């Protein structure tokens, strides 16, 4: 199941711990897989790829995507990080989208093509305060043409 | 100067590479020596760190002045490698580290960085530090720091990526594990040996799992019982009934570790239609084979055929549908489905002793054919294919069907007798071949050599067999300790060269009486093995100490014996007193026969008609003397071993001299001359004179001249299944399906292999016309491999020793492709090296900082000598060509440069793609294909999960196998192209370039290296001595030639049983070739085939 | 069974779970696989043939051969792949017999003889 | 022994019916015939001709098919 | 394990592992292995005094 | 170290200790060499000693009856009576 499979890796260290608390309850290894897969669902994107088929091209946590500091922001970083790794296939042309990776550490989303020629990093303090300044300056537009009508 | 000793500096006690690299141009702007104004004068920029950090590793220093061109670079190394461990995997502090000093003003600041990268730090800190923003990979990395002006979501990417620019295949893909990369202890061998039921499943490590080997014993003793309980159950069941028909994909399917075999007979439910339980015969009954294991060797390759087929099909569907959005429709036929399909209708029908329904029908006629006795027909329908009698259809790119061969074999680049005395041989010598191969493919598996981490591997995991099969031979001490998986080898090879030994003792023991003792020295009781020494031994003793050196040296050495010995000392004067001398014997006598005997070996290279059996001088070649400069230097270094140029180049000479001797009497003498004084007695006008030379090449073939022939393993294995289909019609299907499997294999490499890479797709496999300027660098890629196999050392404990003794880019995992990247890429850099210095000049490599086995002089030299044997470039090929002792230094500069520049970055790259060569980069995006696909999302799972860096190794050394089969005859294909009439007769081009003929044409070629003896050895059945029957029966009125031709042509093993043994083959003796022979491009393991799998399918088709 | 062998091939992992789930709920063997056929046969459509014996030639899974969104669509697609199966077999039958199958991969409801003579793909 | 071994592939590559074997050896595997031989396999018939459906009755002995026991009647 | 032919054809140094064995061996004269009567000479020199 | 552990000299209570306990098994791996009926009846664990002893002074002996197994070819036989 994606990702189960591909786990990432903070994630996986709590994930030893679920499984096994879920199973000492009623009949379980069904019920405990059911349990570790909701939770794991609840707690990071699977990327998925432009193609149609659709493989997946990473697991990266839906802690550490979050631009600032609410969840309603990692979900807005989300579309931060497919930005970057559309704009990467379509530029250098023949990484099509089955080449490309995306694998996070400790603390740093990265993301590479197969060939380990190109691979953007992408960091929580960056990619934060990056969107911080940007969202700032766009809202200061939206209160520029928003308060004109007034 | 230059990143070549970074690659060999930095791959060593450490590291990350481009650090090496990064430091080096900061520190230096790459100047070899220097001078700073705070004190330091050297690359690295050290004056205070040169003798503690000199001594603290590896290779210590002498004094200031002298801070060495390598020394203080391995030294700096080795102190960035600590400087990266003292801390964490956190480069940045390191670089901060040597920067700014550890512990003096700096130790404050290294400490400040542990709290952000702040300003406790300084102007040249903090920005040297940024200057390192590339690899790797510390979080204050992330933490330095800290359209264009637009907003829009694609300025937030920009800004924030910030593109890394480092990637080590071997950090974040393939970690080396503790268990795997150890060299195992000599004495928990002994432990494996004995506590490990199957060692196949010491790699394997789920957990975990150190430590110890007490802790592994347990879990492979615990997987292999958790295996044959339930593996076997649950794969055979699903896939046995129904692969197909079912039918699955599987591409989507589990790694498949367990299962081996071994419960898989596909009688699928259906496609069974009359069930005849029992026989036709005797004969059928099921795959009539003569070894143990055959019934699990097929099991093998059909799970793993079958998987793979199944796989193809599903791919091949699956590319289908992603070429459907572009155009709906063109044909799309594609793909295997139908061989996938009558394979499975073979395999019931073989399993369930009836139904044939892979069976086309039947008309007509059978016409054309007909290469070799079989009358094929053509189906218009998938391309090729052949249709047979039955007719079982045999699918194009295939190694049998008749149209394949013979399209390959066109346009592309009383008592008697002499000739029953050579089938008999050449009958028992490729049984007791069999025998020999599947007792080394069962020795080359213990754990010495496999379960843990890679050492001599694989090519030297043979001679390192056979040297211990031959020295415990010879000297029967050494014997007593050998393991007994692996005795059974000495066992065969010493019975099969005592069989020998008795044999040409008293070669008599046929028609003839006469004839006596072919031998050399009778008496001399041992099983005589071979000696035949080599001729880059040989010069790397001449090389130093040159011409009387090792004419002293094979002298001393043969004289320590002469007086170490109470019964060699006996049987030596018993030859001396018979040649030239009463009784007593001087030892100036022994001296002057040991001196005069070992110049034989020194100055003519005699050893590498006539024959090499004579140079069984009768001492013992065992103890070493001692070398005026202090090495230590025997005769068994000479000597050769590795039974592969060894073992069948010298059953044919013995085989030769003893039909020769069964006929009448001595090779050389008798028969040379009686057949040439025909020759000058009868006569230039005689016009049944070409007739005595048609018996002349009896002569020659008998004797083992042979005449570069035994075109093809396959052209024999048609006529052979031709015939085995008549008798046995179990074995039959068997040898049908085995084959199948084998052209899919291969077909399907081609195709994804085409897709995949790039120099492949858009040129060599392109269809026509020509290469523009590509024609002089095709040429020189293929004078490479000529000058390569021309001079490369013959041995294997001589190369890898010589290429380490200087000390999938790194042969310490995935050894496999590694080997054939390594013996690859050494001739693309061999030609360039050639075609650069030859008229006209490019001279990147003259001016090079890897300039390590080749000093200044040594390379100017290796220019005069490319430059005087060669002109705009097949030229000589010549015998002082290879005897020359500077010829050598080309060898090792080309393998060095290939193993330092093109196959040890840990990163594939733009280094040569707009340059140098036309093999270089073939080879340089075969390493780079095999990094993308060790980073596909199969295989990366897969590794994680389980480790086994021998399973990736056995799946990625088919692969580049096969590419470099095809390569290399794609690229002879264009040259042989512009040699067809330049008037464009390219159809020609077109009829040799397509994936029906690239399939066949990387089978019955490329090496397929290491394996245990030959794929020609293991089948053959040399027929005719049709010209002799000409000859006998045309000269029957004539002379005396008659008189001379009924001696040659017709119209485990002792000595005794050799002559009983039947002359032409057997139906086991066949198949068992045949399921032999397979093995080395059929792999048994069914798993690495799901993982060839999983890698053809991200890559594409 | 004709259903419970072959297998449609897609179904074959649930159909394995359909099992297990019965058989802890009520252990009976024989019950669950009531619940298995039960469940296969409600999922697939076995063909077939013409013949009087009548030896099926092959089970496609229901879902696949669907026409328009209505499950009356399969019904309809019944038709058009009956009507094409004595297509193939009145198109040159060099030889048919049961040597012709069809089935779906993944999402293919091929038809093809034994040997490469006639491969159909029929896609949904 | 090639006439005998083609009949016993016909006898097997149908099933354990002897007379559609027959059948099939007088009017053809392939030809004509083909279309009979696929036409017996829904009962006797008319499908099959003057030639074809006389013979295959006169082996009406030995054995065993279905047909056998359903060409009469 | 050493015949009068082997004597010769070892080298004439040392290896690595023949100077570990060496000095794993000489000091087992000195430092014991069965690691109970290092605890008793602990408490006998404990309560003997420093 | 392997054979001066059995039982007899340490298990029991003490006997010969220690310096004869060495003494005692050289004695026996001496007086097993040279005469051969004697050795038969010896402990296993103590037998590889006796080997050892024997090949080591064994390859001394095949050494000095033809010393020359080296540089030279003169020098013959220092043993004293081969």
């Amino acid at each position: 199941a994606p990702e189960i499979a591909r786990m990432p890796a903070s994630l996986r260290e709590s994930a030893r711990k679920i499984y096994d608390s879920v199973k000492y309850r009623s009949g379980n290894e069904s019920m405990a897989m059911e349990q570790m897969t909701k939770f794991l669902k609840e707690s990071t994107y699977t990327f998925t790829g432009d193609d149609v088929d659709g493989d997946t091209v990473g697991v990266i946590p839906k802690n550490m995507m979050q631009v600032n500091s609410d969840p309603k922001s990692w979900e807005q970083g989300r579309d931060i990080l497919e930005e970057a790794r559309k704009g990467i296939i379509a530029s250098n042309p023949w990484i099509t989208n089955k080449q490309l990776t995306m694998y996070s550490q400790g603390d740093s989303i990265y993301l590479m093509d197969t060939t380990g020629q190109v691979r953007v990093r992408y960091d929580k303090e960056l990619l934060s305060k990056v969107w911080s300044e940007n969202q700032k300056k766009l809202e200061e537009k939206a209160r520029e043409k928003a308060l004109a009508d007034v | 100067d230059y990143d070549g000793l970074f690659q060999k500096a930095a791959d060593a006690n450490g590291v990350s590479y481009d650090l090496l690299r990064k430091v080096a141009w900061t520190e230096s702007r790459f100047v070899p020596t220097a001078k700073s104004k705070t004190g330091p004068l050297g690359m690295m920029q050290f004056t205070k760190a040169t003798a503690k950090a000199l001594g603290l590793r590896v290779t210590d220093g002498p004094d200031d002045d002298r801070l060495n061109p390598e020394l203080a670079i391995n030294a700096a190394a080795k102190q960035l490698a600590g400087l990266v461990g003292k801390f964490d995997g956190d480069e940045l502090k390191a670089a901060l580290a040597y920067n700014q000093g550890e512990g003096r003003l700096g130790n404050p600041q290294l400490e400040a960085y542990s709290k952000g990268d702040f300003a406790s730090i300084s102007e040249e800190g903090r920005n040297y530090m940024r200057n390192l923003l590339d690899v790797a990979k510390s979080p204050m990395a992330g933490q330095l720091e800290t359209a264009e002006l637009s907003n829009s979501v694609a300025g937030m990417a920009f800004r924030a990526g910030r593109l890394d620019n480092g990637f080590d295949v071997f950090k974040d893909t393939i970690t080396p594990t503790r268990w795997n990369s150890h060299i195992w202890t000599p004495e928990e061998l002994e432990k494996i040996r004995t506590e490990v039921k199957n060692p196949a499943y010491i790699n394997v490590v789920t957990g975990g799992s150190p430590e110890n080997l007490d802790d592994l014993i347990k879990l492979a003793n615990e997987n292999f019982e958790n295996d044959s309980r339930a593996a076997e159950a649950g794969l055979g069941a699903k896939l046995s009934a129904g692969i197909i028909g079912a039918g699955v994909d599987p591409l989507s399917y589990v790694p498949m570790v367990g299962v081996t075999g071994k419960g898989f007979k596909l009688i699928n439910k259906a496609l069974v239609v009359g069930a005849e339980s029992a026989a036709l015969n005797v004969a059928s009954e099921g795959l009539r084979t003569s070894v143990a294991g055959g019934d699990a060797d097929y099991a093998g390759a059909a799970l793993g055929g079958f998987v793979f087929g199944a796989g193809m099909s599903a791919i091949s569907d699956a590319v289908a549908a992603g070429l459907k959005r572009s155009k709906p429709e063109a044909e799309f036929d594609n793909e295997f489905i139908g061989p996938m399909m009558r394979l499975e209708a073979r395999e019931t029908a073989r399993n369930a002793n009836s139904a044939d329904l892979s069976r086309m029908n039947t008309e007509n006629m059978k016409f054309e054919g007909e290469h070799n006795g079989v009358p094929y027909e053509d189906l218009p329908t998938e391309r090729g294919a052949v249709v047979l009698h039955d007719g079982s259809v045999l699918s194009a790119s295939n190694p049998i069907n008749p149209k394949t061969l013979k399209e390959f074999s066109e346009v592309d680049p009383f008592g008697a007798t002499a000739s029953d005395i050579h089938e008999r041989l050449h009958g028992t010598d490729q049984r007791t071949y069999n025998d020999l191969y599947k007792a080394m493919s069962d020795a080359m598996k213990d754990p010495e050599f496999s379960t843990g981490g890679a050492k001599m591997s694989r090519e030297e995991t043979r001679y390192t067999i056979y040297r211990r099969a031959a020295l415990a031979i010879e000297r029967p001490e050494l014997q007593k300790a050998l393991t007994p998986s692996e005795r059974i080898v000495m066992d065969i090879i010493k019975r099969h060269f005592d069989t020998k030994r008795e044999l040409m003792e008293n070669p008599a023991i046929f028609g003839n009486t006469k004839a006596v003792s072919i031998f050399p020295e009778s008496r001399h009781k041992g099983t005589y093995v071979p000696h035949v020494y080599d001729r880059h031994a040989k010069a790397l003793m001449i090389q130093r100490y040159g011409a009387e050196g090792l004419q002293e040296g094979i002298a001393r050495s043969w004289m320590n014996s002469y007086v170490s010995r109470p019964e060699v000392k006996a049987r030596v004067d018993e030859m001396l007193k018979e040649l030239h001398g009463v009784k007593e014997v001087t030892p100036e006598m022994v001296e002057k026969y040991a001196m005069d005997k070992a110049y034989g070996i020194s100055h003519s290279d005699q050893f590498t008609n006539n024959s090499f059996l004579e140079a069984r001088n009768l001492f013992d070649s065992d103890l070493s003397i001692t070398m005026p400069d202090g090495q230590q230097f025997s005769v068994n270094d000479l000597r050769d071993f590795d039974m592969f140029r060894i073992m069948p180049a010298y059953d044919r000479r013995v085989n030769g001299d003893i039909a020769i001797m069964g006929s009448t009497g001595k090779t050389t003498k008798e028969l040379k001359d009686e057949i040439l004084a025909l020759k000058a007695k009868a006569e230039g006008d005689g016009k049944k004179t070409g007739e005595v030379h048609a018996l002349m090449d009896t002569v020659k073939i008998l004797t083992g001249r042979a005449r570069r022939n035994q075109d093809t393993v396959w052209e024999t294995s048609l006529r052979a299944i031709n015939d085995l289909g008549f008798f046995a019609k179990n074995a039959y299907m068997g040898a049908q399906n085995i084959t199948e499997i084998a052209g899919m294999i291969v077909t399907g490499n081609v195709r994804a292999l085409g897709h995949g890479i790039p120099i492949l797709r858009d040129t060599l496999y392109k269809s026509k016309p020509v290469s523009a300027k590509e024609l002089k660098e095709l040429h020189a890629s293929l004078f490479g491999k000529e000058v390569d196999q021309l001079i490369r050392p013959k041995r294997a404990d001589i190369v890898q020793r010589l290429r380490e003794a200087t000390d999938s880019p790194w042969t310490k995992l995935l050894n496999g492709t590694t080997n054939y990247l390594l013996d690859a890429a050494r001739q693309g850099m061999l030609g360039d090296v050639i075609s650069a210095t030859l008229t006209g000049k490019t001279t990147r490599w003259e001016k090079e900082g890897f300039l390590r086995g080749a000093s200044v002089t040594p390379e100017q030299m290796a220019g005069i000598k490319s430059l005087i044997k060669e002109h705009m470039f097949t030229v000589k090929d010549k015998q002082a060509f290879s005897m020359d002792p500077r010829a050598m230094d080309l060898w090792r500069l080309a393998d060095k440069v290939a193993d330092e520049a093109m196959l040890r970055p840990h990163k594939v790259s733009l280094q040569d793609s707009h340059a140098f060569g036309a093999l270089g980069k073939m080879v340089m995006q075969f390493k780079s294909f095999t990094i993308k696909s060790l980073n596909s999302k199969f295989l990366r799972t897969f590794y994680d999960g389980y480790k086994n860096n021998r399973a990736i190794d056995a799946a990625l050394s088919i692969i580049t196998s096969m590419g470099l089969a095809g390569g290399f005859y794609a690229m002879a294909a264009h040259v042989k192209a512009y040699a067809l009439p330049k008037e464009k007769r390219k159809e020609y081009l077109e009829r040799a370039l397509d994936p029906t003929m690239i399939a066949h044409a990387a089978l019955s070629r490329s090496s397929q290296l290491g394996a245990p003896l030959a794929m020609v050895d293991l089948v053959g059945g040399v027929l005719g001595f049709e010209s002799s029957k000409m000859a006998r029966s045309t000269i029957l009125p004539k002379d005396t030639v008659k008189e001379r031709d009924p001696n040659k042509p017709y119209t485990l093993m002792n000595a005794a049983g050799v002559v009983n043994s039947p002359n032409k083959a057997t139906e086991q003796d066949f198949m068992t070739g045949l399921m032999n022979s397979t093995k080395e491009l059929v792999p048994n393991d069914p798993l690495t085939q799901q993982l060839v799998l999983k890698i053809y399918e991200a890559n594409g088709v």
